[PDB]
RNA sequence: UUUGAUGUUCUAACGUUGACCCGUAAUCCGGGUUGCGGACAGUGUCUGGUGGGUAGUUUGAUCCGGUGGUUCUGAAUGGAAGGGCCAUCGCUCAACGGAUAAAA
RNA sequence: GCUCGCCGGAAGACCAAGGGUUCCUGUCCAACGUUAAUCGGGGCAGGGUGAGUCGACCCCUAAGGCGAGGCCGAAAGGCGUAGUCGAUGGGAAACAGGUUAAUAUUCCUGUACUUGGUGUUACUGCGAAGGGGGGACGGAGAAGGCUAUGUUGGCCGGGCGACGGUUGUCCCGGUUUAAGCGUGUAGGCUGGUUUUCCAGGCAAAUCCGGAAAAUCAAGGCUGAGGCGUGAUGACGAGGCACUACGGUGCUGAAGCAACAAAUGCCCUGCUUCCAGGAAAAGCCUCUAAGCAUCAGGUAACAUCAAAUCGUACCCCAAACCGACACAGGUGGUCAGGUAGAGAAUACCAAGGCGCUUGAGAGAACUCGGGUGAAGGAACUAGGCAAAAUGGUGCCGUAACUUCGGGAGAAGGCACGCUGAUAUGUAGGUGAGGUCCCUCGCGGAUGGAGCUGAAAUCAGUCGAAGAUACCAGCUGGCUGCAACUGUUUAUUAAAAACACAGCACUGUGCAAACACGAAAGUGGACGUAUACGGUGUGACGCGGCGUAAUGAUGGCCAGGCUGUCUCCACCCGAGACUCAGUGAAAU
RNA sequence: AGGACCGAACCGACUAAUGUCGAAAAAUUAGCGGAUGACUUGUGGCUGGGGGUGAAAGGCCAAUCAAACCGGGAGAUAGCU
C-alpha cells in the first residue's frame, strides 16, 4: 500500500516554504515563534 | 427526425436518438469561439454551491448575437451548427457587408434563406422587430425585457411566447409556463418559433449519457442520515412540494397572471 | 392652519448585475450624459407570528407578593417610593424539608 | 576459470519524481550485513560531474495563487481590475565512432545546424500593447505505402571435428553505417490568374472577409519513405606481438538481394458518431501615430556571442516511500528468436542474477503439492475446499423473449507425421528483359526469385496427436434487483448506494437555491423544450409479471472427485542433531 | 456503434489457505469482476474542522473521525479508582 508521504520537494517549499509563510501574516508569526525558540532550521528548505 | 436504437444490448435497448441531417458535419467557425472552463459547481470560495454538477465532455462557448443591432443589413444564412451550450441548434449568418455571426434557428429557417434586421423587416419567421410594430396576436421569441438588453426569454428549444394585448407603451406576453407579463414595447424580438423542437423525445439511454453531458448521480434524501439530510423538506430546512419562495416585491408591477 | 391614512400623476432623494464616453491596450471600479422604476424596493432600531436550521439544557416550602394598621425607618431638609413591626390571604408548587418561574 | 539453475514485456537498458557522493581507486576489520568475511551501498584518504544543439534557465499561458487603484467588512481581513506569478502544455538548433577506473548527444575525430550584435555590398518604404491566418486540438474504426526490427539466400574468414557419417543441399561469426544536404515520390488538402467595388474586421490598411465579372482548367500547400553526397571515412569477423599476465599496439576480407513486419512514420491523415472536442506566445501579412537625403527591412558575404545552473550513482530498488539491506508500493520509453491469434503461455539471444546462515537424519506434527483399490457428497449449517471440462474445424442447438438475446445453450464427429494433388497449391510480394513516356522516384507484359495458409487421398508410429503451459463444469426450479456500475481504506460488495425513465413542487432572470456580516460568486456567460428540491426506479397493467443480466439467497439433477467410510505412500520448508548470531509477551 | 463479448497490462479484493509476539500496524498463491469507459493514471491547484467531501457506509479528512492534529484556558472537574 502506497504510504501517506510522497516526497515532492515542489510541493514541500510551495506549502511549507518561508515565502509561502510570510504571505500570510500568520506565518509570520509562527516564524517568530520559531525565532524566539531558537530552532536552527526555522522553515524547510533545500 | 427521431429513430429509436436496435436493442442489441443494454444502454441501447431503450435508446432514443434526435438525428438532425442539415446540421453542419464540420468544425465551427474558429473566430467567433471561445473557451468555456467548467466548475463542478464550485464557487470563489470554492465550495459547493449547486449539487450533482461536475464532470462532462469538453465544450467550447459559441458567442451567439441576440442583440441583433445590424438594423437594414440583409444577411444571407450559410448553414446551421450544433451548439453544445443550448438545447437548440445555431445557425451561421452571413451579412452583405461581409461579416458573420450567430443567431437562433427557428422552426422554419433552413441553409440559404435571407434574413434581415431592425424596424423596416417583414414579417418572416426570424426577423427581429420591436413588439410595437409585430401585429399582436403573433408568436415570438428571443424577447427582450429591457432595450438593448438582448433577449433573454424563449431561448431554449421550440419555445415561443404570444403577443396576447397591446396596452400602449407596454405589451401583454404569455410565455410556454403560463406565465402573462407586461413588457416594454422598445424592446426587440424575434419572429417566429425556436427550431429542433424535437429535443424532447430524447431519452438518453442510459446514466453515462448524463454523466459526460454534465449531471452527477443524485441521493434521494431517505438514503442520507440525520445529521446530512433532516429525513418533504429541502436539505436545507425548506418546505418543499407546495410552498412559493417568490419575494420580490420590485417586477411584480410586470406580473400579471401567475402558473395554473 | 397642523395634518396624517388612502387614490392618480411627476422628479430632485434613492436602485440600475440597461445603453454611450473618459481615467483605460481594462467583463472591475469611479466620474459625465440619457432611459427605465421611484417615494415602490432595500437598508438601520423597535415590535407581532413562524422558525430542531442552529445553540444551552432536562427527562404552605421558596421567590413574588394582594390587602390592612403602625409616620419604626425613609440615604441634605418635608413628602413620596422602598424597607421593618403585628394580621390575614394566592398554588393536593401532595415530587408534601419543597435543588430553576421555565425542560420529553 | 568450468560446469548446474533463474529472469529475460525483466529479476534487462534507459530515464521522470525522489535521495545527495551511496560512483571508481587505495586502504582496515573498531561498529553494521540477522553467521565468518580478507568482502560491501561499512571506517579513513584520494579521484571523479566539461553543454549555443541534453534538460533546467528564458517568452506565453490554462486550472490556480498574488494583486497597484476599487468594493465590502469593528480590526484582522474577504473579493477583484489593470498587471504579475504559475508546466503538468505551445517556441531555435547534433548525429556516427573512440576514449578513462568513474563524464559524455558535454571530451577527441567529421560532417553540420539555429538565434541575435557588428561591418561591407545592391535594393527598398519602414513602423504596434491594433487587425487577419496559423499556432489550435474529441471519441471510435478500416485500408495503402513505409520504417525500426527479424528469417532465408549470395558473399567473406574459419572448420571437418576426442562416441557412428559429415569437401557437403554441411556448420560456426560478420554481412552496420547516423544528422545535414539535393530530388522530391506514395498519400492527403485545395480550383487557381486578373480587374472593379463594399456602411464589415470598436481608427486606417495593398491583409482577411463579401459582391461582380474576362481567362484556364491546371496551379498551389502538405507529405513519410527510397535514392546519391554525407562516407575510396569510421566500424568490421579473425590473425599477429607483448602482458605490471587485468590487459595494450598493428592489421583488417565481404559489408549485397528477397521476404514478413509492427503499438513507431505518412497520419494534428481519411470515414463516421454525438458527448461538438483549451488559451497565449514565437511565426507570415496590413497599415495608425513619426520619419521617409535618415532610420529600418530585405538578399549575399566576414566576424563576434549564445551567459548561469544538473551533468557520478540508485531509480520496479539494498540507495526512493514503507521505523529495517522489509515477500509491499512507485510514472514513461526500447523490448528480439521458436511454437503460439496474442505484450498471455514453455524454452532461449543480448543483458542481469542464484535472492547474506549452512552441514547431517529423513520422527510425530504443521505448511504446498503428486498418486490411489471400491463407493462417489454417505463429511459438512452449506459441493466450503478439493475434483472435473476447458482450444480449432463440421452438424446441431429447447422453453421464454422486449425478437436483440437465450447460445459457446445442451448435444454428436476429425485434429500428430510423411508423399501426392502441388520437384510447396491458392494467395501475397515482386527482379531483369521488352514497349511507351506529359522524361523520372513515370504507365503496361512478365514472372525470375522469396514468402505462403486451408482442404482431399494414401501410408505411417504411438494406450492417448487441442498429447507440454495456456485453457467455461452443465441444466432445471426459484425470491430479490431493470442492467453496467459504486460503497462501510483495514471483519458486512449485498436485497444496500447509484442509475436512464416517471410524477409532484418551486423559480420570469437583478430568478429560485447555496457559500458569504457585505461585497462577489456557482446556478449561467444558461434562461420555461432552462435549472433546484422531493418520492419511486426499465417495459405491460408504489402492487402484480418480466426477456437478458448477477463473484446475489435457497433447492434439485448428470460428470467429477480424499470432503467422508479410511486414510496410505511419495515429493520440497520447518519441526530433530551440530557449528555461528540471537527476542518476546509474563 | 455497442456505459458489447472472451481475454493480457492496469484497477478491486468476492472465495479458500498461510500469516496474528507475521516478510507486511490487512500481506502472499489460485481461482474471481471490469479491462473503450459512469475507466484509470502522472503532474499542477481548489474545497479546512459543527467545517470540507461523500453513486451515502455515519464512510474519508496523512496508520487517529458519531466531529483531526498542534499550543493555551488547564494542574478543567471527578459525590469515583
Amino acid at each position: 500500500m502506497k504510504r501517506t508521504f510522497q516526497p515532492s520537494v515542489l510541493k514541500r517549499n510551495r506549502s511549507h516554504g518561508f515565502r509561502a509563510r510570510m504571505a500570510t501574516k500568520n506565518g509570520r508569526q509562527v516564524l517568530a515563534r520559531r525565532r524566539a525558540k531558537g530552532r536552527a532550521r526555522l522553515t524547510v528548505s533545500k | 427526425a427521431v429513430v429509436k436504437c436496435k436493442p442489441t444490448s443494454p444502454g441501447r435497448r431503450h435508446v432514443v436518438k434526435v438525428v438532425n441531417p442539415e446540421l453542419h458535419k464540420g468544425k465551427p467557425f474558429a473566430p467567433l469561439l471561445e473557451k468555456n472552463s467548467k466548475s463542478g459547481g464550485r464557487n470563489n470560495n470554492g465550495r459547493i454551491t449547486t449539487r450533482h454538477i461536475g464532470g462532462g465532455h469538453k465544450q467550447a462557448y459559441r458567442i451567439v448575437d441576440f442583440k441583433r443591432n445590424k438594423d437594414g443589413i440583409p444577411a444571407v444564412v450559410e448553414r446551421l451548427e450544433y451548439d453544445p451550450n443550448r438545447s437548440a441548434n445555431i445557425a451561421l449568418v452571413l451579412y452583405k457587408d461581409g461579416e458573420r455571426r450567430y443567431i437562433l434557428a427557428p422552426k422554419g429557417l433552413k441553409a440559404g434563406d435571407q434574413i434581415q434586421s431592425g424596424v423596416d423587416a417583414a414579417i418572416k419567421p426570424g426577423n427581429t422587430l420591436p413588439m410595437r410594430n409585430i401585429p399582436v396576436g403573433s408568436t415570438v421569441h428571443n424577447v427582450e425585457m429591457k432595450p438593448g438588453k438582448g433577449g433573454q426569454l424563449a431561448r431554449s428549444a421550440g419555445t415561443y411566447v404570444q403577443i396576447v394585448a397591446r396596452d400602449g407603451a407596454y405589451v401583454t406576453l404569455r410565455l410556454r409556463s403560463g406565465e402573462m407579463r407586461k413588457v416594454e414595447a422598445d424592446c426587440r424580438a424575434t419572429l417566429g418559433e425556436v427550431g429542433n423542437a424535437e429535443h424532447m423525445l430524447r431519452v438518453l439511454g442510459k446514466a453515462g449519457a448524463a454523466r459526460w453531458r454534465g449531471v452527477r448521480p443524485t441521493v434521494r434524501g431517505t438514503a442520507m442520515n440525520p445529521v446530512d439530510h433532516p429525513h418533504p423538506v429541502t436539505p436545507w430546512g425548506v418546505q418543499t412540494k407546495g410552498k412559493k419562495t417568490r419575494s420580490n416585491k420590485r417586477t411584480d408591477k410586470f406580473i400579471v397572471r401567475r402558473r395554473s
